[PDB]
Protein backbone atom coordinates (compact mmCIF):
# COMPACT_ATOMS: atom_id res chain seq x y z
CA UNK A 1 0.00 0.00 0.00
CA UNK A 2 3.31 2.76 0.49
CA UNK A 3 3.78 2.04 -3.33
CA UNK A 4 0.02 3.26 -4.10
CA UNK A 5 0.18 5.93 -1.30
CA UNK A 6 3.21 7.53 -3.11
CA UNK A 7 1.97 6.94 -6.28
CA UNK A 8 -1.01 8.61 -6.26
CA UNK A 9 -0.22 11.26 -4.12
CA UNK A 10 2.40 11.97 -6.83
CA UNK B 1 -10.63 15.10 -21.77
CA UNK B 2 -7.24 12.89 -21.32
CA UNK B 3 -8.08 9.29 -23.03
CA UNK B 4 -7.03 7.25 -26.03
CA UNK B 5 -8.47 3.92 -25.31
CA UNK B 6 -7.73 1.13 -27.71
CA UNK B 7 -10.42 1.75 -29.85
CA UNK B 8 -12.13 5.41 -29.28
CA UNK B 9 -11.63 8.77 -26.79
CA UNK B 10 -12.33 8.77 -23.14
CA UNK B 11 -13.28 11.73 -21.62
CA UNK B 12 -15.94 13.16 -19.44
CA UNK B 13 -18.11 16.53 -21.52
CA UNK B 14 -21.38 16.49 -19.87
CA UNK B 15 -21.88 14.39 -16.07
CA UNK B 16 -25.97 14.90 -15.48
CA UNK B 17 -26.76 15.35 -11.52
CA UNK B 18 -26.28 13.03 -8.76
CA UNK B 19 -22.01 13.52 -9.15
CA UNK B 20 -22.79 10.96 -11.71
CA UNK B 21 -18.73 11.07 -12.17
CA UNK B 22 -18.05 8.81 -15.47
CA UNK B 23 -16.04 7.91 -18.15
CA UNK B 24 -16.79 8.44 -21.32
CA UNK B 25 -16.24 6.50 -25.02
CA UNK B 26 -16.86 7.34 -28.02
CA UNK B 27 -15.80 5.24 -31.09
CA UNK B 28 -23.81 -7.44 -33.02
CA UNK B 29 -24.61 -4.57 -29.56
CA UNK B 30 -24.55 -8.00 -27.68
CA UNK B 31 -22.31 -5.13 -25.59
CA UNK B 32 -25.45 -4.17 -24.04
CA UNK B 33 -25.61 -7.65 -22.33
CA UNK B 34 -22.24 -6.35 -20.84
CA UNK B 35 -24.14 -4.43 -18.49
CA UNK B 36 -25.52 -7.22 -16.73
CA UNK B 37 -22.01 -8.49 -15.66
CA UNK B 38 -20.66 -7.48 -12.41
CA UNK B 39 -17.33 -8.25 -10.72
CA UNK B 40 -14.87 -6.18 -8.47
CA UNK B 41 -12.15 -6.65 -10.95
CA UNK B 42 -14.34 -5.52 -14.14
CA UNK B 43 -14.83 -2.06 -15.07
CA UNK B 44 -18.43 -1.97 -14.65
CA UNK B 45 -20.67 -0.39 -18.11
CA UNK B 46 -23.00 1.39 -16.69
CA UNK B 47 -24.79 2.50 -20.24
CA UNK B 48 -24.52 2.15 -23.92
CA UNK B 49 -26.38 4.26 -26.56
CA UNK B 50 -26.09 3.83 -30.37
CA UNK B 51 -26.47 7.46 -32.27
CA UNK B 52 -21.56 4.50 -30.15
CA UNK B 53 -21.49 5.97 -26.64
CA UNK B 54 -19.91 3.81 -23.79
CA UNK B 55 -20.45 5.02 -20.30
CA UNK B 56 -17.53 3.57 -17.99
CA UNK B 57 -17.01 3.68 -13.94
CA UNK B 58 -14.70 6.24 -14.21
CA UNK B 59 -10.60 5.48 -12.62
CA UNK B 60 -8.03 7.35 -13.43
CA UNK B 61 -4.59 6.15 -13.95
CA UNK B 62 -4.43 2.25 -15.93
CA UNK B 63 -1.51 -0.29 -14.49
CA UNK B 64 0.81 1.00 -17.33
CA UNK B 65 1.19 4.56 -15.99
CA UNK B 66 1.83 3.07 -12.58
CA UNK B 67 4.68 -0.04 -13.62
CA UNK B 68 6.15 3.43 -15.62
CA UNK B 69 6.62 5.56 -12.31
CA UNK B 70 7.39 2.21 -10.44
CA UNK B 71 9.93 1.67 -13.15
CA UNK B 72 13.17 2.29 -10.68
CA UNK B 73 11.54 1.47 -7.82
CA UNK B 74 9.76 -1.77 -8.58
CA UNK B 75 6.59 -3.21 -7.42
CA UNK B 76 6.54 -5.06 -4.17
CA UNK B 77 6.13 -8.68 -4.32
CA UNK B 78 2.69 -8.78 -2.55
CA UNK B 79 1.35 -6.08 -4.60
CA UNK B 80 2.34 -8.28 -7.88
CA UNK B 81 0.73 -10.62 -6.72
CA UNK B 82 -2.52 -9.58 -5.65
CA UNK B 83 -3.07 -7.69 -8.98
CA UNK B 84 -2.45 -10.79 -10.83
CA UNK B 85 -4.74 -12.83 -8.51
CA UNK B 86 -7.24 -10.01 -9.00
CA UNK B 87 -6.61 -9.83 -12.86
CA UNK B 88 -7.18 -13.71 -12.92
CA UNK B 89 -10.50 -13.48 -10.70
CA UNK B 90 -11.31 -10.96 -13.35
CA UNK B 91 -10.63 -13.22 -16.36
CA UNK B 92 -12.62 -16.40 -15.16
CA UNK B 93 -15.24 -14.34 -14.71
CA UNK B 94 -15.55 -13.19 -18.16
CA UNK B 95 -14.76 -16.22 -19.71
CA UNK B 96 -16.74 -18.27 -17.60
CA UNK B 97 -19.56 -15.52 -19.29
CA UNK B 98 -17.38 -16.31 -22.71
CA UNK B 99 -16.50 -13.10 -22.88
CA UNK B 100 -12.81 -11.98 -24.34
CA UNK B 101 -10.74 -9.11 -24.06
CA UNK B 102 -8.50 -10.55 -27.03
CA UNK B 103 -6.32 -7.33 -26.61
CA UNK B 104 -5.30 -6.49 -23.05
CA UNK B 105 -2.22 -4.40 -22.68
CA UNK B 106 -1.35 -2.42 -19.11
CA UNK B 107 -3.38 0.89 -20.56
CA UNK B 108 -6.54 -0.87 -19.83
CA UNK B 109 -5.71 -2.02 -16.23
CA UNK B 110 -7.47 0.50 -14.50
CA UNK B 111 -6.18 1.25 -10.48
CA UNK B 112 -7.61 2.65 -7.67
CA UNK B 113 -6.20 3.78 -4.43
CA UNK B 114 -7.90 0.72 -2.81
CA UNK B 115 -5.35 -1.25 -4.38
CA UNK B 116 -8.29 -3.01 -6.48
CA UNK B 117 -7.85 -3.40 -10.29
CA UNK B 118 -10.03 -3.80 -13.02
CA UNK B 119 -10.33 -5.04 -16.31
CA UNK B 120 -11.34 -2.38 -19.08
CA UNK B 121 -12.60 -1.96 -22.51
CA UNK B 122 -13.64 -5.56 -22.17
CA UNK B 123 -15.78 -7.57 -24.71
CA UNK B 124 -15.49 -5.26 -27.14
CA UNK B 125 -13.24 -7.11 -29.71
CA UNK B 126 -16.06 -6.81 -32.09
CA UNK B 127 -16.24 -3.27 -32.76
CA UNK B 128 -13.59 -2.51 -34.90
CA UNK B 129 -12.33 -6.36 -33.98
CA UNK B 130 -8.89 -6.09 -32.94
CA UNK B 131 -6.58 -3.07 -34.16
CA UNK B 132 -3.94 -3.78 -36.57
CA UNK B 133 -1.41 -1.83 -38.23
CA UNK B 134 -2.56 -1.01 -41.63
CA UNK B 135 -0.77 2.61 -42.36
CA UNK B 136 2.71 3.86 -41.16
CA UNK B 137 0.87 6.50 -39.09
CA UNK B 138 -0.63 4.13 -36.83
CA UNK B 139 0.82 2.58 -33.87
CA UNK B 140 -0.57 -0.29 -32.19
CA UNK B 141 0.91 -2.62 -29.44
CA UNK B 142 1.48 -5.98 -30.51
CA UNK B 143 4.01 -6.55 -26.99
CA UNK B 144 0.88 -8.44 -25.24
CA UNK B 145 -0.44 -10.40 -28.38
CA UNK B 146 -1.27 -14.09 -28.41
CA UNK B 147 1.39 -15.71 -31.35
CA UNK B 148 -1.83 -17.32 -32.55
CA UNK B 149 -3.34 -13.95 -33.40
CA UNK B 150 0.20 -12.78 -34.40
CA UNK B 151 0.33 -15.44 -37.42
CA UNK B 152 -3.26 -14.64 -38.31
CA UNK B 153 -4.83 -17.92 -36.84
CA UNK B 154 -8.95 -16.96 -37.36
CA UNK B 155 -9.67 -18.84 -34.61
CA UNK B 156 -9.37 -17.45 -30.95
CA UNK B 157 -9.80 -18.75 -27.27
CA UNK B 158 -9.73 -17.50 -23.94
CA UNK B 159 -5.90 -18.50 -23.81
CA UNK B 160 -5.02 -15.20 -25.81
CA UNK B 161 -5.76 -13.29 -22.76
CA UNK B 162 -4.07 -15.50 -20.41
CA UNK B 163 -1.01 -14.64 -22.60
CA UNK B 164 -1.41 -11.23 -22.50
CA UNK B 165 -1.52 -11.48 -18.66
CA UNK B 166 1.37 -13.78 -18.95
CA UNK B 167 3.59 -10.47 -20.46
CA UNK B 168 2.14 -7.78 -18.34
CA UNK B 169 2.76 -10.50 -15.40
CA UNK B 170 6.42 -10.72 -16.38
CA UNK B 171 6.48 -6.97 -17.22
CA UNK B 172 5.58 -5.79 -13.02
CA UNK B 173 8.31 -8.14 -12.10
CA UNK B 174 10.88 -6.14 -14.47
CA UNK B 175 8.92 -3.31 -15.98
CA UNK B 176 10.68 -4.16 -18.95
CA UNK B 177 8.61 -5.73 -21.38
CA UNK B 178 8.85 -9.32 -22.48
CA UNK B 179 8.51 -9.26 -26.10
CA UNK B 180 8.80 -5.48 -27.43
CA UNK B 181 8.53 -6.37 -30.83
CA UNK B 182 8.30 -3.60 -33.42
CA UNK B 183 6.11 -6.07 -36.25
CA UNK B 184 4.53 -9.30 -36.30
CA UNK B 185 7.07 -11.17 -37.67
CA UNK B 186 9.48 -9.67 -35.41
CA UNK B 187 7.42 -10.15 -32.78
CA UNK B 188 6.55 -14.15 -33.05
CA UNK B 189 11.01 -14.09 -33.53
CA UNK B 190 11.31 -12.57 -30.39
CA UNK B 191 8.47 -14.92 -28.71
CA UNK B 192 10.01 -18.21 -30.30
CA UNK B 193 13.70 -17.32 -29.78
CA UNK B 194 12.28 -16.61 -25.86
CA UNK B 195 10.88 -19.99 -25.63
CA UNK B 196 13.19 -21.98 -27.47
CA UNK B 197 16.36 -22.90 -25.30
CA UNK B 198 13.23 -22.59 -21.24
CA UNK B 199 12.34 -21.99 -16.96
CA UNK B 200 12.77 -18.41 -17.42
CA UNK B 201 15.97 -17.78 -15.05
CA UNK B 202 17.65 -15.07 -16.88
CA UNK B 203 14.47 -13.16 -18.32
CA UNK B 204 12.47 -12.55 -15.29
CA UNK B 205 15.52 -13.31 -12.79
CA UNK B 206 13.89 -11.69 -9.21
CA UNK B 207 10.65 -14.16 -9.97
CA UNK B 208 11.08 -17.15 -7.58
CA UNK B 209 10.28 -20.82 -8.80
CA UNK B 210 6.53 -20.70 -8.44
CA UNK B 211 6.27 -17.87 -10.52
CA UNK B 212 8.51 -18.87 -13.13
CA UNK B 213 6.60 -21.74 -13.30
CA UNK B 214 2.85 -20.03 -13.19
CA UNK B 215 4.39 -17.52 -15.79
CA UNK B 216 6.08 -19.95 -18.43
CA UNK B 217 2.29 -22.39 -18.18
CA UNK B 218 1.03 -18.97 -19.06
CA UNK B 219 2.85 -18.57 -21.65
CA UNK B 220 2.76 -22.19 -23.59
CA UNK B 221 3.03 -20.78 -27.33
CA UNK B 222 0.32 -23.91 -27.77
CA UNK B 223 -2.75 -22.19 -27.18
CA UNK B 224 -5.04 -25.90 -26.16
CA UNK B 225 -2.30 -26.28 -23.52
CA UNK B 226 -1.39 -23.00 -21.75
CA UNK B 227 -3.06 -22.51 -18.45
CA UNK B 228 -6.37 -21.09 -17.89
CA UNK B 229 -7.80 -18.48 -15.30
CA UNK B 230 -9.13 -21.47 -13.13
CA UNK B 231 -6.42 -23.17 -13.14
CA UNK B 232 -3.77 -20.56 -12.71
CA UNK B 233 -5.83 -19.10 -9.78
CA UNK B 234 -4.89 -22.58 -8.00
CA UNK B 235 -0.90 -22.06 -8.68
CA UNK B 236 1.37 -22.43 -5.56
CA UNK B 237 2.49 -19.15 -6.36
CA UNK B 238 -1.07 -17.88 -4.78
CA UNK B 239 -0.57 -19.69 -1.85
CA UNK B 240 0.16 -16.50 0.72
CA UNK B 241 -2.59 -14.59 -1.45
CA UNK B 242 -5.38 -17.01 -0.86
CA UNK B 243 -7.80 -16.26 2.02
CA UNK B 244 -11.07 -17.66 3.00
CA UNK B 245 -14.11 -15.70 1.65
CA UNK B 246 -16.34 -14.63 5.00
C1 LIG C 1 6.17 1.23 -6.33
C2 LIG C 1 6.34 2.73 -6.06
O1 LIG C 1 6.65 3.09 -4.98
N1 LIG C 1 6.11 3.67 -7.15
C3 LIG C 1 6.25 5.11 -6.99
C4 LIG C 1 5.43 5.96 -7.72
C5 LIG C 1 5.56 7.32 -7.57
C6 LIG C 1 6.51 7.83 -6.71
N2 LIG C 1 6.71 9.24 -6.48
C7 LIG C 1 6.23 10.28 -7.33
O2 LIG C 1 6.50 11.33 -6.94
C8 LIG C 1 5.44 10.06 -8.62
C9 LIG C 1 7.32 6.99 -5.98
C10 LIG C 1 7.20 5.63 -6.13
Amino acid sequence: FECLDAFFSC
Amino acid sequence: KIGEGTYGVVYKARNKLTGEVVALKKIIREISLLKELNHPNIVKLLDVIHTLYLVFEFLHQDLKKFMDASALTGIPLPLIKSYLFQLLQGLAFCHSHRVLHRDLKPQNLLINTEGAIKLADFGLARAFGVPVRTYTHEVVTLWYRAPEILLGCKYYSTAVDIWSLGCIFAEMVTRRALFPGDSEIDQLFRIFRTLGTQDFSKVVPPLDEDGRSLLSQMLHYDPNKRISAKAALAHPFFQDVTKPVP
